DNA sequence: ATATATATATATATATATATATATATATAT
DNA sequence: ATATATATATATATATATATATATATATAT
């Protein structure tokens, strides 16, 4: 009959979308962020109407996608609705870093809570100094006060990444933090075990990972 | 303030819990010793060599001790977390099981070491409430009180790490398992970390990033830039302040109208506010007339009360001067 | 052990006063003058340079103390003339330390009638220099003028051995206030501000505050934090059990 | 943990009601109107002593209650102290603010003003049955304990050498009599306690320092004016 | 072994504290403010406050003078506690 | 002038508008145990002399109530006092009020 | 239905003529105690007038009522602002009950000096009174 | 549940574009004809819909549509910058009555460049540029292209339409109203504009 | 090194819903 | 013929939820 919703959108569609928490979940999915087990109540309502939401977000585009690991996001097609944007090369070192840290068993007894020093001197540990520190400088030689720019630039893409929901600091500090699941994408070229060219292809083409 | 004196100093470079039953059957005898040796009482000299140089050294001595011994345990935990960290780095899937024993063992370990101190915390502290009543038998066993409420803290202090350590581990122990149930169930090769490991050594020989959604901000419109006021005020700056004395005129009549009146309380003399005013007012002249009479019954209502005022009968405006002034009182008599 | 006192109190360029100095007595000092003379504005003066907080500052009458007037306005806003003021406390430390704090003034242009303040500090300041002279300059024939933050730092400055600061926050003005036995209380939070200007506030009005009487417990109290951590652990363990049972 | 914890709060309030009561001392039977004594008078609430018992004792009775998908922790401990002490007749307040309010120690003491009006005791101090004079004295008694335990609080943070300014403020003076401003000063001075009253007439010729002002009309703006007095000439 | 003057007199500042503290307990939220205090009196300015206190920290949890646990209530999300060597350290003196 | 309950609320002159912080009025301690009257003496433009006023009583309980009831006298001789028509001079040294 | 009133239709405001400067929205927070005291029982008389304007043609034309008006804690005023409300008053017809503990002396009126005491166990409060000064 | 002709809205197939513009805080005006009727048909609802995000959709007098975060928006906000504004005024100004005989709706960028130059005051274009600056052929080059860039940002809100090609020539919209100051009965378009500029 | 934008938290005032206590008119027992 | 109990209406004031404004930290950018 006419005035009855199902005229025009499913019924579980409606009421989501009509839910108290649907508008922060959009607008933190909009902005890039995403969700893992941590938010039990994003988390969950994502698990109820996820269906709903990834129809609902094809309007725009815009894949809604959940990882195996458990955690949601938006990939932006060509045509997206949404714009889209790519991480940078520091950004990906310093996500594979934390990706080590989740796994790393030699940390356990930080128990999760990590200092942004502590991850400078793991990625320093594995990376090129001298070579990735041309980057954040292309005059760099070693001197210290690059070294401090570094460790700045370090601090500002964590803080980024932050924003993108893959760390979380403490309740009362800036200055540690706890990782979330969802840093398990940067690792997505290795996840498989295949030719790492073959994979990079697979995900380009994907959408999941563009080049530089 | 205690920086100062370093800075002058300039100075610079057992976990058994048959050991802690010891301690602490020692501890309680002592200490029993020592309250009962208060409560008997004796001379300063009597009161200082029980209760001041046996007692303060004893108790000082093995509360650190037990302390001490607290503090290996706490050694001995950061040990075996590094055990196990150590273990899980060379068995991987294969150390579960062992991870899983220590974590047990160590619990139990301090779930004995909480037992034990709790077997006796409460006594010892009963003990020391007792000898806390026991002080106040000498003036000069200040210095008691004070280890009678130093000593309070540490013990306390004791059982409260006892379980505030245990209540670390049974967090960090829950970690654990999440790592375990999380890091290596879906690395049981662990070739996933590996792998992990070289793409992060070699991940410029094929640099990729990944896609992220990157929705607009809704850009706003600037609220208007603040102006502030300048007019360069300039003025007159204030000269020297003046000054002014106060007028005791007032303070002069209060004594003479205080000095005629007190004859009636010395007599208990019937005071009658018309009369008297009426007198009185005559000595001044008229424009003053009001600020006297005002006094007057400042001075004159003090002295005792009117028992007509409680008969329901009201007093009468009698006039106590001409122009026309009344007044309404009735007869002080209640001095 | 000497106590610190507050010596004087300066006003410049206020509604009435262009440049004057109240010196303070050691127990009791008191201003008497007819209605509207402008001792409300100079209990004003002084708590701004004490509270320089805008959000707590709000001078209602002594009539409708604590009842909402919806006047939507402050009432400090009306009590400064144009240009730039002024409001300064000289204390003495019992350290017996001379320290002038001040906060400047000024109204902002528009219908909005709104103000703003920049909290500073004086250490080291000659006891010969008066705050009033030290504020303006001799402009004239006996025309002094006021200057600006600016000129004053400039001054300062050019003189030797006193210290001016200048805070981007009033936290920090607290903060110093409080490490030179200014003020009883660590104004760490706002909440701590909050209380503090309820408790001069009050007194200001005078007589019992329904806000202190209905928060003696936190006025008197201290907060303590173990039995937080203890009602925590509570939570958790009952969240667990919860989930267990689920 | 249920244990733990009434065990903690217990501790916390009997240290308090100590110190509270050690404090309570440091007054001398203030005069103002028929007041001639001012008190605090802390203690803990029988409705919450009861709650304490159950919390420490009888927790899992109502584990029902705890376990009720439908509430949080603080809506369970509002429920639960509902449950029992039924009798208090608390308001429309909501389960939840109840609750947390509940989850702060000091709430367990009524903490409360005490006045010796007369010759009828220690009265409990409401402002409705109150002579202004005697409200205003009430209040600077109060703000002055208040003052004394946040300095106190302070001692350990503060230098050893340094001790802070005191200043309070009292405007429309005029509301106190000779009597009551008298017992005021000395209250002032007892307790080093500058203060900065204000009233139409000089209420105070014979104390401290005083200043008399006048707003003049000046050239179509307006100065104030101001005098020095002095107790005598 | 290596305790220059500035962490020597912080580590016996934090004992006193412990000393002075009710149940023996540190939360590194109040070493910071320990750590301040400490470098004030000693008017030494190398680096930030935080820094230096981060630095003093860990070279005396590796120099086993002190034992740290993760706690997320706590402030500063870590507790420290003095360690057998670090009590006889301070208690040498004291 | 006004025997209202619900309006009557003698609030300390300080917190002239403040929220009630109690329950209590604070008429009920104002008054003495027993019977109690408040009464107003009037003379119109007519010059009638009426006499208006309320009876009070502490209406005993757990709280702290009052009853209050008006009244209206008209014709009475300008010579009587109020205090006398309510009050009876007993033998004893103070009067004894009457309901 | 509040546009069913035509009061509503009007705009009612309060203003002074404060100082130097023209006529200002009285507000509250922008004068000092006496000023706004005074103002207010200006807006009381007034009312009481507008009131008795509105009652007259539903009464006898001999009828006057009875005016009367209070004023507790009077000492927040000076000389000039109290003699000013008496006048006042006096020009209106209206009687006023004001309360100071002693601090002003209003020679002109009736007077009347308190004292408490305590009498048989029983607090008292002695009274006397005085009048036809000035 | 959810208002019935608000499920229908959402579900109308120009919601998720226009969705996007509003968010993005594009204004929709008379020239956009099927966005303009669709928000004319369902603002009751989408009114409600963005308050739900403590946004306000608010139809300008003018007619054009748009969105004003609150404090507590829910939509990450930003502020324009200064020389924002100050291009904005200048469009406004431009929307002039002169205008259809000076340009007949179409603009270009040296047109807004030297009335910016001319108008403005030297200080706010060195606070614009930068406060070393001064009276440079670098700076002036970096403040054109800040002008390109600002009015770039322009055209992403809709005010300025640009026409079809490389080269930076443009069109006016009527939503430039916001920058323009209120008037009064008699007051100059032209004199209050102005007087807001300086 | 410092101006500026952004996110967060708190206090404050508004507006609305709602329960409480009292006053007024009628009913019904004495 | 009277006085008490009921139902109704009303203002009080209590609490909540909302919206605003200010201060703060602090992360960026020149
Ligand atoms: N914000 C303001 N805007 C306008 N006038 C003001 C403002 N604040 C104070 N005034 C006026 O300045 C004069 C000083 O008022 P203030 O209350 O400080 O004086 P006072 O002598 O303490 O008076 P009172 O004892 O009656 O309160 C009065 O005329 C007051 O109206
Ligand atoms: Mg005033």
């Amino acid at each position: 009959s006419s005035t009855h919703i199902e005229q025009f959108m499913p019924v579980k569609l409606a009421q989501a979308l009509a839910n108290s928490l649907f508008p922060e979940l959009d607008s933190q999915l909009r902005a890039g962020r995403h969700i893992g087990i941590d938010d039990l109540d994003n988390h969950a309502f994502l698990m109820d109407f996820q269906e709903q939401l990834e129809e609902f977000y094809a309007r725009y585009n815009v894949e809604l996608i959940r990882a195996p690991e458990g955690f949601f996001y938006l990939r932006p097609r060509s045509t997206t609705l949404i714009p889209r944007s790519v991480l940078s090369e520091l950004d990906m070192m310093v996500g594979k870093i934390l990706c080590y840290l989740y796994l790393s068993p030699e940390r356990l007894a930080n128990q999760g809570i990590f200092t942004s020093q502590e991850l400078y001197e793991e990625l320093i540990s594995l990376a090129d100094e001298g070579k990735l520190m041309k980057f954040v400088n292309q005059r760099s030689s070693g001197s210290d006060l690059d070294k401090q720019k570094l460790q700045e630039k370090v601090r500002t893409t964590l803080n980024r990444l932050r924003r993108l929901g893959m760390v979380y600091f403490l309740p009362n500090n800036n200055n540690k933090f706890t990782i979330t699941e969802a840093v398990f994408r940067f690792g997505a070229d290795v996840r498989s075990g295949d030719d790492p060219r073959e994979i990079q292809l697979r995900m380009i083409r994907d959408g999941e990972a563009m080049p530089v | 303030e205690l920086v100062s004196w370093a800075r002058k100093n300039d100075f610079s470079i057992e976990f058994s819990t048959l050991r802690l039953s010891m301690q602490l059957s020692i501890v309680a005898n002592e200490l029993h010793r020592a309250a009962e040796a208060a409560e008997e009482g004796g001379d300063e000299f009597h009161w200082h060599r029980n209760v001041f140089a046996p007692l303060k050294y004893s108790v000082a001595e093995i509360f650190d001790s037990i302390d001490m011994s607290q503090r290996l345990m706490d050694e001995q935990q950061n040990f075996v977390k590094e055990d196990i960290a150590a273990l899980l780095n060379q068995d991987w899937q294969a150390a579960i099981a062992n991870c899983e024993q220590l974590l047990s063992e160590t619990s139990g370990t301090l779930r004995e070491l909480q037992d034990t101190l709790e077997a006796a915390g409460d006594k010892l502290q009963a003990n020391l409430l007792r000898i806390q009543d026991a002080n106040m038998g000498s003036g000069g066993s200040e210095l008691v009180d004070k280890l009678v409420f130093d000593l309070q803290s540490k013990l306390d202090r004791i059982i409260s790490w006892g379980q505030q350590a245990i209540d670390l581990w049974i967090g960090y122990d829950r970690h654990v398992h999440k790592f375990i149930r999380t890091a290596i169930d879906m690395d049981k090769n662990r070739i996933f970390s590996q792998r992990l490991r070289q793409s992060v050594q070699h991940y410029f020989d094929n640099p990729w990033t990944l896609t992220v959604a990157n929705a607009e901000r809704l850009l706003d419109m600037r609220d208007e830039e603040l102006a502030l006021r300048n007019e360069e005020v300039t003025g007159e700056l204030p000269l020297e302040l003046e000054y002014e004395e106060f007028s005791e005129i007032n303070d002069q009549l209060a004594a003479m109208i205080e000095k005629a009146l007190l004859v009636y309380q010395q007599e208990q003399r019937p005071l009658d506010l018309g009369a008297v005013l009426r007198d009185y007012l005559a000595q001044h002249p008229l424009p003053r007339h009001f600020d006297v009479a005002r006094i007057l019954v400042d001075q004159a209502v003090r002295l005792g009360v009117a028992e007509a005022d409680f008969s329901g009968l009201p007093a009468e405006w009698l006039a106590i001067n001409d122009y026309g002034a009344k007044v309404q009182a009735h007869v002080i008599d209640t001095y | 052990i000497e106590r610190g006192k507050f010596r004087s109190l300066t006003l410049v360029n206020w509604n009435g006063f262009f440049a004057r100095t109240f010196d303070l007595d050691e127990l009791v000092t008191t201003l008497s003058g007819g209605n509207g003379a402008g001792k409300s504005t100079t209990m004003a003066a002084f708590v701004t340079a004490l509270i320089p907080d805008l959000t707590l500052l709000h001078f209602r009458n002594t009539t409708e103390a604590g009842a909402t007037s919806g006047s939507r306005d402050k009432g400090l806003h009306g009590k400064l003339r144009a240009g730039v003021c002024y409001s300064t406390l000289d204390v003495i430390n019992s350290r017996h330390q001379r320290v002038v704090v001040g906060v400047r003034l000024q109204q902002v242009a528009g219908r909005d009638r709104k103000v703003d303040i920049k909290p500073f500090m004086i250490q080291g300041l000659p006891t010969a220099i008066q705050p009033t002279q030290l504020l303006t300059e001799n402009v004239g024939e006996r025309q002094a003028r006021v200057l600006p933050l600016n000129e004053l730092k400039d001054r300062l400055d050019e003189m030797e051995g006193v210290q001016f600061k200048q805070f981007n926050s009033i936290t920090d003005y607290h903060a110093q206030m409080f490490d030179l036995g200014v003020i009883p209380k660590r104004l760490r939070s706002a909440s701590d501000r909050s209380k503090f200007y309820r408790l001069i506030e009050a007194s200001l009005y005078g007589g019992i505050s329904s806000a202190i009487t209905r928060s003696l417990r936190d006025y008197l109290l201290p907060e303590n934090s173990g039995v937080r951590k203890a009602f925590q652990d509570m939570e958790a363990a009952l969240r667990e059990n919860r989930i267990t049972l689920e | 943990s249920s244990k733990s914890v009434a065990n903690i709060i217990r501790k916390t309030i009997q240290r308090e009601q100590n110190r509270i009561r050690m404090l309570n001392q440091g007054l001398q039977a203030v005069s103002f109107g028929q007041v001639r004594g001012v008190r605090l008078n802390v203690n803990v609430r029988e409705s919450h002593a009861i709650l304490l018992d159950v919390l420490s004792e009888q927790q899992e009775q109502h584990q029902d209650l705890f376990n009720s998908q439908r509430l949080t922790f603080s809506e369970a401990m509002a429920k639960l102290y509902q449950r029992l002490n039924p009798q208090v007749d608390m308001g429309q307040r909501l389960p939840q603010t109840i609750g947390e309010e509940l989850l702060d120690y000091r709430n367990y003491l009524e903490l409360d003003v005490e006045v010796n009006r007369g010759s009828d005791g220690w009265l409990k101090a409401e402002s409705g049955a109150l002579s202004t004079g005697e409200a205003i004295g009430t209040g600077m008694s109060i703000l002055v304990m208040v003052v004394q335990s946040w300095e106190e609080e302070s001692r350990r943070l503060r230098g050893k050498d340094i001790s802070p300014c005191r200043l309070l403020f009292l405007d429309q003076a005029a509301r106190l009599d000779a009597k009551s401003i008298a017992t005021l000063f000395e209250l002032c001075e007892r307790l080093q306690m500058q203060l900065i009253i204000a009233a139409p007439e000089n209420i105070s010729p014979e104390k401290g320092t005083t200043y008399k002002l006048v707003r003049k009309v000046f050239k179509n703006h307006e100065h104030v004016h101001v005098v020095g007095l002095r107790g005598f000439g | 072994i290596s305790l220059p003057v500035e962490r020597l007199a912080f580590l016996m500042a934090i004992a006193v504290l412990n000393s002075e503290r009710l149940d023996g307990e540190m939360s590194e939220g109040e070493l910071i403010d320990a750590f301040r205090e400490v470098c004030k009196g000693f008017e030494q300015t190398a680096e930030s406050v935080a820094v230096r206190a981060n630095n003093a920290i860990n070279d005396m949890v590796r120099q086993k003078l002190l034992n740290r646990f993760t706690s997320e209530l706590a402030d500063g999300n870590a507790i420290y506690r003095l360690t057998p060597l670090g009590i006889s350290i301070s208690d040498y003196y004291i």
